[PDB]
């Protein structure tokens, strides 16, 4: 549609990031809550990030999941560009990670069903994410999860090894992402970390990864399954969905 | 609200012609669309393109005193069109 | 919870981009 | 032993460039005496531009490709300040400049660089790495005018098929799409698909849209416009690009 | 005769481009450089500097 | 010329043990490798890694009469070891 400032009406801070603000808002008809981020025009040209912002909103319009969080839309002005956001009351699962340190079995199978259901959308749609990490997986009013961010240290934990090559890639990429962020939750750390670019590389190319001891039987099984150096060896989204640990511990 | 351009000003005019101008907005745009149609009297709106780099357009043949209105809009390389300014002129 | 609207918003978005200077 | 790369082990000459994130200078290895070109980039800058992770990454990749028309990079170290790549001397320069100093490329010129780009390609797919910058600012020309790929909005986006703008799944096809915007950017002198703005520039790629000057032949005519297929599927193979009527009746290989 | 090796994900021997790699061949450069270009070859200090300068030059024109 | 850290020095001394100490870097290092040998040889060099917060290390268990060579690099996350500094000490 048309949009201006004008159009809703703005509360206050709800956290600042590397380009601007978003706010809490209110379209003036309608009444609905939402989220306004704002990002300055000339730290954007700045940057040259200009371009990257402009695909990745048209390509997150397209999808609609209650498990994708979804933009209304967006509009400027001579300073600056404004994103009609969902709002997300319970924040960034980073942020909650840091909090708790780590998650017990429930909490994690059911954030890996939201994000498989979201992600079987996605390649429904023949898009992949490529960037699942918890910086980027925003908790909505039920502590329901949002996926968000779609256009391509911790640079490289959640890639699998035919991304860093260069290589050929499919859908197969958010599964190696997946499992790598059910070890992260369960552990608290991602299982290829590293000191140093090369020596993270290494371990990545050679999946060679432990687990701590107190990690249950299920859950090894089942990250085993998702890290796989192979892309055609992991497992199907559904095949993780009907996983014995998943139905076993998921809300 | 405080759009791109800023202040449109009829700045001359005849019966059946006349010259819209606007100030110079500093960031860049590709080029202004421009829609001018009789006020709420349901004929077609009319539209029309002017590169980036001008500032005035003028408009010939319309009608003698009749109460038109001229839209203007321009718009930025990525984000598409910014709010418009719009401005009302009779004959 | 307050949700301020008019030229008072404008002002809040208008500051917080000069802060965003610095 | 395991000795680092230095400075002190190349003299500096004059520069062969200015770039967005440094310069590149003619160098001198000093124990074997091979010149080389030395390309300088300051970290402040690549930094502020957050590219760092990209050129790390196309480091190791580059590390694990040799092709007579793939640009050879032989090392890298770095400074307080600086990033340092030891390339192979390209000194012909860019095909870019070539492109502007002549306006467009005859058919001879255009097939014998589609056949070299062609062959690189193929070769980069058979060790399954796939989506190189065919653009012409990113092509050198070395000491017999062979092309060089090298990896270290103008008409930026029409290079990109339109699966890669939509996010969507992408295979060695994207290769394909490249070469046929650049077969015609040879042909022509810019790109198929620029447009006044992002928006128009997008809906005519995601449809396919575009015209040919009316001095392109059948035969090039035919080869782009099997190139810029919508499907990927559809696309030629490489071989069939090396094989086209057109290609055969004009390239130098 | 000099150059580190490290064995990969497979167990393949492939070469560290961060270390020193002696260039042992007769290089193939076709090329002749003008006498002027082969006398602006500068090493020591003379080409620390000549970095320096451009530096300093590039860093003021995008203002760090 | 060139190295990170810039200036190295031996700060201190036990007969056996000896602090060395350097100038925060300016650049962010992850940790530094400290090695350290017997100038002479047919000995093979020891390794051994301090976070980057640190500007100072210990060097113990050294052998009183001898000459060691000590190495200090600087380890950047994605480009690896600057190049290297270093010292000599005694006893
Ligand atoms: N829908 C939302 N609900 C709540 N907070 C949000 C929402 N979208 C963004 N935020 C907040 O915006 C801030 C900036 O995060 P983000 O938008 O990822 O920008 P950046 O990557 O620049 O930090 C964070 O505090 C984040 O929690
Ligand atoms: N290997 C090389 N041999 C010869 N000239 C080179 C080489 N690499 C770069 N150049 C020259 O230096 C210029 C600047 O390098 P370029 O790759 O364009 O930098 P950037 O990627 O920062 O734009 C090139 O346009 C070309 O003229
Ligand atoms: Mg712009």
């Amino acid at each position: 549609r048309q949009w201006a400032l004008e159009d809703f009406e703005i509360g206050r801070p709800l956290g600042k990031g590397k380009f601007g603000n978003v706010y809490l808002a209110r379209e003036k008809q309608s009444k609905f809550i939402l989220a306004l981020k704002v990002l300055f025009k000339a730290q954007l040209e700045k940057a040259g990030v200009e371009h990257q912002l402009r695909r990745e909103v048209e390509i997150q319009s397209h999808l609609r999941h209650p498990n994708i969080l979804r933009l209304y839309g967006y509009f400027h002005d001579a300073t600056r560009v404004y994103l009609i956001l969902e709002y997300a009351p319970l924040g960034t699962v980073y942020r909650e990670l840091q909090k708790l340190s780590k998650f017990d079995e429930q909490r994690t199978a059911t954030y890996i069903t939201e994000l498989a259901n979201a992600l079987s959308y996605c390649h429904s749609k023949r898009v992949i994410h490529r960037d699942i990490k918890p910086e980027n997986l925003l908790l909505g009013s039920a502590g329901e999860l949002k996926i968000a961010n779609f256009g391509w240290a911790g640079t490289l934990d959640y890639l699998p090894p035919e991304m860093i090559e260069g290589r050929m890639h499919d859908e197969k990429v958010d599964l190696w992402s997946l499992g790598v962020l059910c070890y992260e939750f369960l552990v608290g750390k991602p299982p290829f970390e590293a000191a140093t670019y090369a020596e993270t590389y290494k371990r990545i190319s050679r999946v060679e990864f432990a687990f701590p001891a107190f990690v249950t039987e299920g859950a090894r099984d089942l990250i085993s399954r998702l890290l796989k150096h192979n892309p055609s060896q992991r497992p199907m989204l559904r095949e993780v969905l009907e996983h014995p640990w998943i139905t076993a511990n998921s809300s | 609200v405080s759009s791109v351009p800023t202040k449109l000003e009829v700045v001359a005019a005849t019966p059946t012609s006349l010259l819209i101008s606007w100030d110079a907005p500093a960031v860049t745009v590709v080029h202004y669309v421009i829609t001018y149609g009789e006020t709420g009297g349901n004929s077609p709106v009319q539209e029309f393109t002017v590169p980036g780099s001008k500032s005035t357009a003028t408009i010939s043949g319309l009608k003698p005193g009749v109460d038109y209105t001229i839209t203007v809009y321009a718009i930025d390389f990525y984000w598409g069109s910014y709010s418009p300014i719009s401005i009302n002129y009779r004959t | 919870e307050d949700f301020r609207s008019g030229s008072e918003a404008f002002d809040l978005i208008a500051q917080d981009e000069e802060e965003f200077n610095k």
